């Protein structure tokens, strides 16, 4: 409770479990029981409090799981991965404040939104935890930037929040008032996902084709992936099977054949596939899609 | 609320008759019913028979219970209730043996249904049975002489025809008569006989004791517990069930002071260890009712043991000061030199406060004031006596142990005596009510009668013994009790069965290394749920609670249009009852049937103190559901009736809209009585919230896991000298 020093090493302050009030600022603490520690004793620890910050606790070192880095993990790399945790971070605020939100959802009762709010909830954690680590490959971690930041601005939107910024790494790079301009435009395209996100919703919501329709613009390579079962039908003789695409507009052949062969036991004549009779019909392009009969 | 299928497709039956399967209608009175059915079998005399389930229950069918007729369940005409019930009436007084022996099983088979019981009893062929089984011998005694076999089973028949109508009640319990007494008392005061006639006999001596403690009384001359043990040595389980339940009844019944009387009776005939020999430890399957039977001998012994275990027999009563005054002398004079066991009060003061600052009393004066206590108080006692008989070398060892121990290690005798056997009892619930709800016998009890003294004397060995082992403190006093609990706990749940296996029980507890076990095993059940983390959430309970609460009483106040009584002919089934902000006031009554809702006003019933709110009693528990006339409701109403309690004389017996609701404002109403909830809405709701805030406590150690066990406090600079300051 004495020999105290100045250090930034600490703002880790990371209680255990349950503590106790053996000390004048201390109670059960939580598990994320952060304290942004200014003082330095090496058996305990005293610092302002996440929760209060002009509030100490003095917790054991050892109760501190402290980790040296501060609440960012690139100074010193933290971050299991350069050029995220900063993104992990703010999530975390980010879900501190669907904290007070969840709290102020059941003195309504919408609560439709509520369960969505647990599931974008649980996505968004599952992904935090498995970007505890560099566990995805790094192109997969931006995948994921992206895909975190679509959820956490939709939660936004729904709350009436801000707009965040700096689609990847890091929602935070942008935002720092290096520019104008660019500040400007990079708030007008996330307004621009706003509305692509509740456009869509609407349309995902009540619509359920346009949807695909529209991802399929981009890319233009399709395959109808079928698995044949077996040809319900005795035939006596040895059977041969071709499968491909006609077209009555075109009165036309399309793809090649795919070929089973057929014993005459109203049997494949080829049993390793008879669990595997799988063939994939590729080349679909836009204009394959929009063809009318088919 | 629906009636049945009225039209059933149904074989009906009859003696003699083929069945015909015709789709009977039920909302018909059953006499026109019955009508058609013996028109069928060309038969008129509607009401002097009946048909009935020909299925299992033989139950002639009333108005009461034709919604049990199922498409396929077979029914059959015969005689009415009534008319089967006098046909075996003068079958019954009659004399003549074998028609009385079919008639005398079937009474006793037919005797549960209610609906030929309604007219036997009306009848009294229960008293023709008392004829044909107190006189019925006597007409014909020269040939009962040789036929007693059968006439043994014609009396047990009758044994079970007459309780198998007692038990419904409609009938007397008086209809058997000092003869039929006189016949039960042949029986159980003979040797063994027909098994259905001891059984059925020994079973009415149980009812008509359990009619009676005067019946009781005048039984128990004749049943008496050296000829009642043979039914316990009867290889037939069900003789040794009767056996005790006769015994468990004649402690239930005995008086406190005769049941001390019967308890040393039951020490002395061997019961606690025959049934141990004969039963337990025997082959015989505990069913059940056996196994009830052993728990209730063994806490009829412990109740036996709650008269000085709760009453507070003199602490500075002359005779009981020097009993301890004998065990202290018997435990102190080791180190007490043997003036003191005829010290002086100057010097009893002297010896009291100097071994009892090394027994740690608060009060140095009496070791009577670690009697003065109770539960058990002069029992702890008996226990110290027990161990002058049993136990010497425990008591000597554990006192002079604590006979030179000043310090605050030491182990109060007379404290510690007292509050371990209170514990200890409380742990065996030693004098508790026995009932059928405990169903659990411990055979360590029944291996000993005393196993409860060899209890207390062994555990306080294994405190001594571990109180050694973890450096077991006087203010740790309670603490160490409790911890030789623990260890209590860690072995009754292996339930000991015999002395040696409780002492090993207890040897396995002296924190040798089994406990390493039982923390693994807290640890592979804390994988999935994390103990000590579960220790947080729950620990940081009441906030969510409370929300939860706060949140109904937002309901309450934008309330519902609840429904009435019988809201059935122009009636507002829909009324609002507003929660006032006051929180103190309910808005409701005959309100009109309102689409928004809740009109805010003064409503018709626009008051509801909570200060006369007593309960709200839920379902047929309410007071309108009491009512059995022009207030009847079906029993799917039962989720919406409620009862809200108030003035003792006038209450809100209305009609939820819904089950959810219902649990709701239940819960919202007890929140106002300041009580749990019954939402399982508020299960599920709770669970998942507060286990999402502590998923949301998770964060400060991604990626790294937690000690589990508390880690150590290391040390401080003692001072609160800043090197770097505060602020």
């Amino acid at each position: 409770m004495a020999r105290w020093i100045p250090t930034k090493r600490q703002k880790y302050g990371v209680a255990i479990y349950n503590y106790n009030a053996s000390q004048d600022v201390e109670l059960s603490l939580q598990i994320g029981d952060t304290v942004h520690i200014l003082e330095m004793y090496e058996g305990w620890y005293r610092g302002y409090t996440l929760q209060n910050k002009s509030k100490k606790g003095i917790f054991p070192e050892t109760y501190i799981h402290l980790k040296e880095a501060t609440v960012e993990d690139l100074g010193q790399h933290e971050t299991v991965i350069p050029g995220e945790l900063p993104l992990v971070q703010e999530l975390t605020s980010t879900l501190r404040e669907w904290a007070v939100i969840w709290r102020k959802l059941y003195v309504n009762n919408k609560l439709t939104l509520f369960r969505q709010l647990q599931q974008m909830t649980y996505s968004l954690i599952e992904w935090r935890s498995q970007i505890l680590s560099g566990t995805l490959p790094k192109d997969e971690l931006a995948e994921l930037k992206k895909k975190v930041t679509a959820k956490i601005d939709h939660g936004n939107r729904m709350l009436g929040l801000d707009l965040v910024v700096r689609d990847d790494n890091g929602n935070i790079l942008d935002p720092d008032e290096t520019s104008t301009i660019a500040l400007f435009k990079a708030h007008e395209v996330a307004s621009k996902r706003i509305e692509e996100k509740i456009q869509e919703e609407k349309s995902i919501l009540q619509n359920l084709d346009l949807r695909g329709q529209s991802i399929f613009s981009t890319i233009h390579t399709y395959g109808l992936y079928v698995n044949f079962k077996n040809f319900v039908c005795n035939i006596g003789e040895d059977a041969e099977l071709f499968m491909a695409l006609y077209d009555p507009d075109q009165s036309t052949f399309i793809s090649e054949n795919y070929l089973i062969r057929w014993g005459s036991n109203g049997m494949p004549k080829e049993i390793e596939k008879l669990n595997n009779l799988q063939a994939v019909f590729t080349d679909l392009s836009s204009m394959d899609l929009i063809r009318p009969r088919v | 609320m629906p009636p049945p299928a009225d039209i059933v497709k149904v074989a009906i039956e009859w003696p003699g008759a083929y069945p015909k399967l015709m789709e009977i209608d039920q909302k018909k009175p059953l006499s026109a019913i019955i009508k058609e059915v013996c028109d069928g079998w060309s038969l008129a005399n509607h009401e002097y028979f009946a048909l009935q389930h020909a299925d299992s229950s033989n139950f002639y069918i009333t108005e009461k219970n034709r919604n049990e007729i199922k498409n396929g369940t077979i029914l059959r005409l015969t005689t009415s209730p009534a008319q089967n019930a006098q046909q075996l009436h003068e079958r019954i007084q009659s004399s003549s043996m074998d028609a009385k022996l079919e008639a005398l099983k079937d009474l006793a088979s037919l005797s549960r249904d209610v609906t030929f019981a309604q007219e036997f009893i009306n009848l009294d062929g229960i008293s023709l049975l008392t004829q044909m089984v107190e006189s019925g011998t006597e007409r014909y005694q020269k040939l009962q002489k040789i036929m007693k076999p059968c006439f043994g089973d014609m009396l047990s028949f009758t044994l079970t025809a007459f309780v198998e109508l007692m038990d419904h009640g409609i009938v007397s319990w008086d209809t058997f008569s000092v003869a039929f007494i006189k016949k039960i008392a042949s029986f159980v005061n003979k040797s063994a006989i027909d098994i259905s006639i001891l059984q059925r006999s020994l079973a009415i001596l149980e009812s008509m004791v359990l009619n009676s403690h005067d019946l009781y009384q005048k039984v128990a001359q004749e049943i008496t517990i050296g000829q009642l043990i043979p039914h316990l040595q009867g290889s037939d389980q069900e003789i040794q069930t009767y056996t005790i339940a006769v015994i468990n009844a004649l402690f239930l019944k005995a008086p406190d002071e005769r049941r001390q009387e019967m308890a040393n009776i039951l020490a002395q005939k061997q019961l606690r260890s025959i049934i141990l020999t004969h039963v337990i430890r025997a082959q015989r399957a505990i069913n059940n009712e056996m196994a009830h039977q052993l728990y209730v001998l063994q806490v009829l012994t412990f109740n036996l043991l709650e008269d000085r275990m709760m009453t507070k027999m003199d602490p500075q009563d002359q005779a009981q000061r020097d009993i301890i005054f004998e065990l202290r002398r018997i435990a102190f004079d080791a180190e007490s030199e043997p003036n003191n066991s005829s010290g002086s009060m100057e010097k009893r003061k002297s010896m009291y406060t100097r071994d009892y600052k090394k027994l740690g009393f608060i009060n140095h004066v009496n070791p009577a004031m670690d009697f003065t206590q109770t539960p058990p108080g002069m029992l702890a006692l008996d226990n110290m006596l027990y161990f002058a008989k049993h136990h010497q070398d425990a008591y000597i060892r554990i006192v002079l142990e604590n006979s030179s121990r000043e310090d605050k290690h030491e182990c109060p005798f007379g404290r510690s005596s007292i509050e371990l056997t209170k514990m200890l009892c409380e742990i065996l619930k030693v004098g508790e009510l026995p009932s059928e709800t405990c169903n659990d016998f411990h055979p360590m009890f029944f291996t000993h009668d005393r196993s409860f003294e060899e209890f207390f004397c062994i555990c306080i060995q294994l405190l001594n013994k571990t109180w050694k082992e973890m450096r077991a403190t006087s203010e740790d006093f309670n603490k160490v009790m409790q911890v030789v609990k623990e260890q209590v706990m860690r072995a009754l749940t292996t339930k000991p069965s015999s002395l040696d296996q409780f002492k090993s029980k207890l040897q396995n507890l002296s924190y040798t290394e089994i406990l390493k076990i039982r923390q693994s095993e807290r640890m592979n059940q804390e994988d999935f749920q994390s103990r000590p983390i579960l220790e947080l959430k729950e620990k940081i309970q009441p906030e969510i609670l409370e929300l939860i609460k706060q949140q109904r009483l937002n309901r309450l106040v934008e309330g519902t249009c609840f429904r009435k009584l019988n809201a059935r002919r122009r009636q507002d089934k829909f009324w609002y009852c507003r929660l006032s902000p006051n929180h103190k006031v309910l808005h409701y009554g005959d309100l009109e049937e309102s689409p928004q809702g809740e009109v805010p006003h003064d409503s018709l019933q626009d008051k509801l103190p909570v200060a006369d709110i007593k309960a709200v009693v839920t379902g047929k528990d309410c007071p309108h559901m009491k009512e059995k006339g022009a207030l009847k409701q079906n029993k799917e109403v039962l989720e919406l009736a409620f009862s809200i309690l108030y003035d003792s004389n006038c209450q809100l017996n209305f009609i939820a809209p819904d089950k959810h609701e219902y649990c709701i404002w239940t819960d919202g109403l007890n929140a106002l009585l300041g009580k749990d909830m019954m939402s399982d809405l508020t299960r599920n709701d709770l669970d998942t919230l507060l286990s999402m805030e502590i998923k949301l406590r998770l964060l400060d150690l991604e990626n790294i896991q937690i000690p589990d066990a508390p880690p150590p406090i290391p040390k401080e600079p003692s001072n609160y000298d800043f090197v770097y300051d505060c602020n």
